[PDB]
């Protein structure tokens, strides 16, 4: 929880809140 | 959540209506009292907002109309006529004595709560009674109060608790306590009191609506559905049966005619609870106080129609739309004539 | 019997996912809670819960086991493991990683976990688990004075120079032994010398020079 | 520099006011005197039964004011010493 | 419900009274009509006013409910004076400047109840921790008249013994002890207690704070003071990465931490690369340097785009002066180079002022500057939240002036200002006004350099158009390309000899923004939302203009000295504290636009501003 | 990590002759017990 994730040439990303 | 059937009926020969006209707006949706009484050929009748009028009662022309209202006037009980005087209640807490000639006010009193009763006239006495379960007499000379009897309220219904009913000098009474009582009319000296209603979840059960006095005998019932016969003089009671009915019955032929909280029609005995018969076709199509006109039963419902049945067997005898906003009132009958006055302000002449 | 259930959870208990073993304790406890492995199923539920991390529920498998076994041949056991959760909960990962100190966080678990060691050990003279119990009492005691000991100083720089008097005798009262007091003995020592207070002064530099080395 | 700079009032230690320090008497006990007082704030700890009352007060870029007031009781708890600085040296 | 009756009304009508219930099931509900009803006739001064009966009746068949109240009232009193007396720790002069009252006055309930507060009050702020006050009227009927008593028991002055701080995992002790105004070992004072409480909430680190004064046991005079907080999660860590063919590598990146590791120190770190475009900025700050407030931060950055190239750093430090007063001021220096410029005429008017003369519609160019600054701010904050204010208001202004040695000579002034106002008493219903100003100049013939250009429109400013679209666009002169083989209309060697307008914009050295924006509540969304989800009406306004433009010149084109063409939207917005941090979401309507305006009237961004 | 397997031992304080130190809390008292037991990572805690 409270984290997300992203792949989708790519997208990728990530969020990680404190 | 219910169904209200309509039954086939072979009419009779001829129903129909004898006349019409309205009476201001209506009634509407409140629940009251409030019916018009014949006297002297003269039809009288109001609407809550305060409209009064006397109409010819051959014919439905107009014979004389005041306005009692200045907030409206919030008339209700019922036009009660005593011959003298016009006496009409309100849920403002006044009592209104009009002239029977020609109605200009001849006093106002003021009775310390909503008189959602019909007033009764007996031995020089103006006997009403209010919501706050206080029965209370006034002169009919000038309105003087002139004794009260306060009885409690629990937070329960709202019936009208019925007009006092006087013989030999006092009067039977009661209210939504579940209890009937007897109290001397000349200095307001209760006599005896009586409980006629039985309940165990009460707290969720009305008590009281009409006492019906013969000679020795006093018939009433509760909301909760106790029929009883008592002694007149005593809380000695004649019989009891268990039975569901809230509105007016008719004594009379040895015959009891109740109408049922679920609106079955019901004839019964005088010396027990014993069924003669009963109509169920009715059943969950509100109705009203039935009346006896002609030999013939007479009842009314809120849908607009009238019906009248065989006295004595409960056959249809006929079914007859009159009024499409329905009928919310007491239907009345005297001097041979057949009156009503719709949930719309409208009295009609049948 | 579902033996093929119990067998699955410990087989997931000894490796694999804890999900699995927790899954395979609930397929017992929501069907069979009269069985002959209840009570083993409840502590295994409670083993799965800390290892997991899921900690809010292993506390409440703690309180119902206690309240339905009073007695109980392993109830050390169980206090035990209430014992190592409050522990577990004074610390976080991200503090961790970058090397904070902790120690001027909330000290409220660190107190709670304290009381129930104490009390494991006062209970409970000849449980096998008594070392291990000591050795976490004097780590906790000394991470609780810590705590003391830096309130004492934002006061030392704030000025409330009776707030600091009184902070330092509570950590005199309440931890004779432990390092923070020796340390925070010359925070007294300025408090009663900002204050023209001469005599608490010479007092407190002699007990310093006395326990000093 | 920081002359300028905002500095919110400091109060430390119990409130005093003449009108309750002129009613302390030599051979009041403990009981009295905390009652016309108040709890004390501080006290030594290291065995001498007496107590410490002192008012300070640092207003925001002002001086510091402080009385002190200092009761030393004996071993029957009934006072035997008053000492007074209205004021710093 | 079919009717509600007063019986007995005789100074007001039935829908005067009927007007403040909230009835129109009786349950519970009809305890609450019968209170306003006596605090309604009580303050008009009858002192005898009494309820005697609540009568509720069921109609027939369960068809509704009658409900009819029983009034007996008075005549109206009047208040002849009040005396006060008692255990009164001397300050009589307080309290009998409150009690005082012009003589004659209708009697009033609710004044007596103001005077019991203001005095309980009163005595909060020199340590009396529970007095004791009761009012005790007195009714003399004979003259239609009241007098009234007040017993009055100050109690004992108390003190904190401790100061303990519950709820906090991540914070640091010291931060949740310096927005405090309370002192261990002192006297007790509950104002200073409620201000430790609102700073409390506006550092904005939390989602909610509690507070209790539990007693002592030990003790008759001592009080134990204890806050507890619920840490918000805040700051996000953002990685990523976008490869694609069409693109190559394309890198994004940063930190935007409020509160970095629970320590005080906000930090901000922000970057991207990709073929065209490169961007790196690092912001640090310590609100608390000193102990009594003293702040220090600032930040390096570095861009460019191929055409410039910027890089630049700045300090400042800052100091609050009145509690609600905050002064901040700093140094810098940025450089600026430029390349292939555009032969446009607001940008050659300046390179012209700088002693430039670049040849006609030839892009092969360069320009460069060092320019070292000097900035300053003054800050005013009154609100009572950090994320959803419902009072006070905050003015933001600021500046910056070049120094000498600098290669350009001017300056620049900005001011930003929000006031909540609420409407009702739950503060569900709020007003906002928003504004913004700003202006910015040269010295000695020179003007503002336009990269330093205000703009207008977007999420952050005025809603419904396309961000940094308000205000004056760019007119081309008609020289050699070799991209006619992407063109312009204006821009074409060939297909253009003449000059002409384009949607470019360029922005200005003057501008202005408001906003009015109506809170509303949000009943159709669950409970659980209530401190996460808000909603909001609002009415744009906005325009920017570009002072001294030479309308004699370029008499063919739009006159951009004339501030009067404002531009004006509407719409509606929602705010959502995400778990992921806040998002803005709208859609607006305008009501005027000019030539050359672009619309964009659905919008998503992120927020933080104002 | 095994923190509390690392922690500094206790030791008490002494007063100089004549001074007599606070009197000492009840509370946070620890027993003497015999040491004979597992730690750490050398005890099995699984449930038995």
């Amino acid at each position: 929880d409270n984290v997300r994730f992203g792949l989708e040439a790519v997208n990728a990303n990530f969020r990680y809140c404190f | 959540v219910k169904m209200s059937p309509l039954p086939t009926v072979e009419n009779q020969f001829t129903p129909t209506t004898a006349w019409s006209t309205s009476v201001g707006s209506g009634i509407g949706n409140f629940y009251s009292n409030l019916h018009p009484a014949l006297a002297d050929n003269v039809v009288y009748a109001a609407d809550r907002a305060g409209l009064v009028k006397a109409l010819n009662a051959d014919d439905g022309k107009e014979i004389w109309s005041v306005s009692l209202a200045e907030e409206p006037a919030l008339l209700s009980g019922g036009v009660t006529v005593s011959g003298g005087h016009v006496y009409i209640g309100s849920e403002k807490a006044q009592v209104y004595a009009l002239n029977t000639s020609d109605g200009t006010v001849a006093w106002q009193t003021k009775v310390a709560g909503e008189a959602l009763s019909r007033p009764v006239v007996s031995d020089g006495l103006v006997l009403i009674h209010t919501s706050n379960g206080q029965l209370q007499a006034l002169n009919e000379a000038d309105g003087a109060v002139k004794w009260t009897v306060n009885l409690d309220m629990p937070s329960l219904s709202l019936r009208g608790e019925s007009a006092p009913t006087t013989a030999f000098g006092a009067a039977v009474v009661g209210g939504d306590n579940g209890r009937v009582s007897a109290v001397l009319m000349e200095q307001g000296q209760m006599i005896w009191q009586q409980r006629i209603s039985q309940a165990t979840g009460s707290t969720e059960i009305d008590r009281l609506s009409t006492p019906v006095v013969v000679n020795g005998v006093v018939f009433a019932l509760a909301y909760n559905g106790n029929l009883t016969a008592l002694d007149l003089r005593s809380g000695q009671i004649m019989w009891k049966r268990e039975l569901g009915s809230v509105n007016d019955f008719i004594v009379d032929g040895n015959r009891i005619y109740l109408v049922d909280q679920n609106d079955r029609v019901m004839a019964l005995t005088i010396d027990g609870g014993v069924t003669l018969w009963t109509q169920s076709d009715l059943l969950h199509r509100l109705l009203t106080s039935p009346v006896l006109y002609n030999g013939n039963l007479v009842v009314g419902d809120s849908e607009g129609y009238l019906h009248w049945i065989n006295v004595e067997d409960g056959r249809f005898v006929a079914q007859q739309k009159v009024d499409s906003s329905g009928f919310q009132t007491e239907p009345v009958a005297a001097d041979g004539k057949l009156l009503i006055q719709a949930k719309d302000g409208t009295v009609y002449s049948i | 019997p579902p033996n093929e259930i119990y067998a699955t959870a410990q087989q997931k208990l000894q490796d694999g996912n804890w999900r699995q073993a927790i899954t395979q304790l609930e397929a017992l406890d929501n069907r069979y809670p009269f069985g002959p492995y209840s009570q083993q199923v409840q502590l295994d539920l409670i083993y799965a819960y800390y290892k997991n991390a899921d900690l809010p529920l292993a506390q409440a498998a703690i309180d119902r086991f206690i309240r339905l076994n009073p007695t109980h041949p392993n109830i050390d056991y169980v206090m035990y493991m209430r014992g190592l959760t409050n522990m577990a909960l004074d610390d976080s990962a991200l503090q961790g990683f970058f090397g904070v100190d902790r120690s001027d966080r909330d000290p409220q678990h660190a107190r709670a976990a304290f009381s129930d060691f104490s009390k494991l050990v006062r209970g409970y003279p000849n449980s096998q688990y008594t070392t291990d119990a000591t050795k976490r009492l004097v780590f906790l005691k000394d991470r609780l004075a810590k705590y003391e000991y830096s309130v004492a100083e934002y006061y030392t720089e704030r000025g409330a120079w009776v707030a600091v008097v009184n902070r330092v005798e509570g950590m005199l009262r309440d931890y004779p032994d432990t390092q923070a007091t020796r340390d925070a003995l010359p925070l007294m020592e300025n408090a009663y010398r900002q204050m023209q207070m001469n005599a608490q002064a010479e007092k407190v530099a002699k007990i310093i020079a006395a326990n000093s080395s | 520099l920081e002359r300028v700079v905002y500095r919110p009032d400091i109060n430390q230690g119990n409130y005093l006011t003449a009108n309750d320090v002129s009613k302390i008497r030599v051979g009041m006990t403990q009981q009295q005197v905390a009652y016309a007082l108040g709890t004390p704030l501080m006290s030594d700890p290291f065995g001498t039964n007496t107590w410490f009352y002192v008012f300070r007060q640092q207003p925001g870029h002002e001086g510091v004011t402080q009385q002190t007031l200092t009761l030393t009781f004996n071993s029957s708890g009934v006072l035997t010493n008053i000492d007074n600085k209205p004021a710093l040296s | 419900i079919q009717q509600i009756n007063i019986v007995g009304n005789h100074a007001f009508t039935t829908d005067e009274l009927i007007s403040h219930f909230q009835l129109r099931y009786q349950k519970q509900k009809l305890a609450g009509d019968l209170e306003t009803l006596r605090s309604y006739y009580l303050d008009r001064g009858y002192a005898r006013f009494n309820i005697d009966s609540t009568q509720v009746s069921l109609t027939p068949d369960k068809k509704g409910i009658y409900v009819t109240v029983n009034i007996t009232e008075g005549d109206q009193y009047k208040l002849s004076g009040v005396e006060v007396s008692g255990n009164l720790a001397g300050h009589s002069a307080e309290i009998e400047q409150l009690t005082k009252i012009e003589p004659g006055e209708l009697y009033n309930g609710t004044k007596v109840t103001k005077m019991e507060d203001d005095i309980k009050k009163l005595l909060g702020r020199y340590g009396y921790a529970y007095p004791r006050v009761q009012s005790m009227p007195e009714i003399n009927d004979a003259d239609k008249t009241v007098k009234l008593r007040v017993n009055v028991d100050a109690g004992n002055r108390f003190y904190v013994r401790k100061i303990r701080f519950e709820g906090n995992d991540t914070s640091k002790d010291a931060v949740l002890r310096r927005e405090m105004r309370q002192m261990e070992g002192a006297w007790l004072g509950s104002d200073l207690v409620d201000q430790g409480k609102e700073r409390l909430n506006r550092l904005g680190f939390f989602e909610t704070v509690d507070t209790d004064t539990q007693r002592v046991p030990g003790s008759p005079d001592q009080v134990d003071v204890v806050y507890k907080v619920k840490e918000r999660n805040t700051g996000c860590f953002n990685f990523g990465i976008g490869y694609g063919t069409e693109s190559g590598v394309s890198f994004q990146a940063g930190v935007q931490q409020d509160n970095w590791l629970g320590t005080g120190y906000a930090v901000g770190i922000n970057g991207t690369k990709n073929d065209y475009q490169t961007y790196a900025e690092l912001s640090v700050t310590n609100p608390y340097f000193t102990v009594d407030g003293v702040s220090l931060g600032g930040r390096l950055f570095y861009n460019d785009f191929q055409t410039n190239k910027s890089y630049g750093t700045d300090v400042t430090l800052g100091f609050p002066i009145n509690e609600y007063n905050s002064l901040r001021a700093g140094l810098g220096y940025v450089h600026n180079s430029l390349s292939n410029m555009q032969p446009q005429v607001a940008m050659w008017r300046y390179l012209y002022s700088m002693g430039e003369h670049p040849s006609t519609s030839d892009q092969d160019n360069s320009f460069k500057t060092d320019d070292f600054t000097f900035n300053y701010g003054w800050t005013y904050n009154k609100l009572d939240r950090g994320y959803f204010p419902t009072d006070g208001s905050r003015v933001n202004l600021t500046g910056k002036v070049t120094i000498p040695g600098s290669d350009n000579e001017y300056y620049k002034v900005t001011l930003d200002t929000a006031t909540y106002v609420p409407i009702d008493d739950d503060h569900k219903w709020v007003v906002l006004g928003r504004t913004r100003w700003g202006y910015g100049d040269g010295l000695g013939g020179k003007e503002m350099p336009f990269y330093e250009n205000f703009y207008a429109g977007g999420s952050s400013t005025v809603r419904g158009f396309q961000s940094n679209t308000i205000g004056p666009k760019a007119v081309y002169f008609p020289q050699a390309s070799n991209y006619d083989p992407y063109d312009y209309e204006c821009a074409t060697q060939d297909g253009a000899k003449d000059l002409c307008k384009s949607d470019d914009a360029v922005g200005g050295n003057a501008m202005a923004v408001a906003s009015l924006e109506f809170i509303t509540p949000t009943p159709f969304i669950s409970d659980k939302y209530a401190n996460s989800v808000r909603t909001s009406f609002f009415w744009d306004m906005g325009t920017v203009w570009d002072t001294n433009w030479d309308s004699s010149q370029y008499s063919g084109y739009p006159d951009y000295s004339d501030p009067s063409n404002i531009r004006m939207s509407a719409g509606i917005a929602l705010q959502w504290m995400s778990p992921l941090g806040p998002l803005v979401f709208s859609y607006a309507q305008p009501f005027k636009k000019y030539d050359g305006d672009k619309a964009e009237q659905f919008q998503f961004n992120i927020g933080k501003t104002w | 990590d095994e923190a509390y397997l690392e922690a500094a031992p206790l030791a008490e304080l002494h007063a100089p002759a004549g001074m007599i130190l606070p009197v000492t809390s009840g509370d946070y008292a620890i027993p003497v017990t015999n040491g004979s037991g597992a730690v750490g990572k050398a005890l099995d805690i699984r449930p038995p």
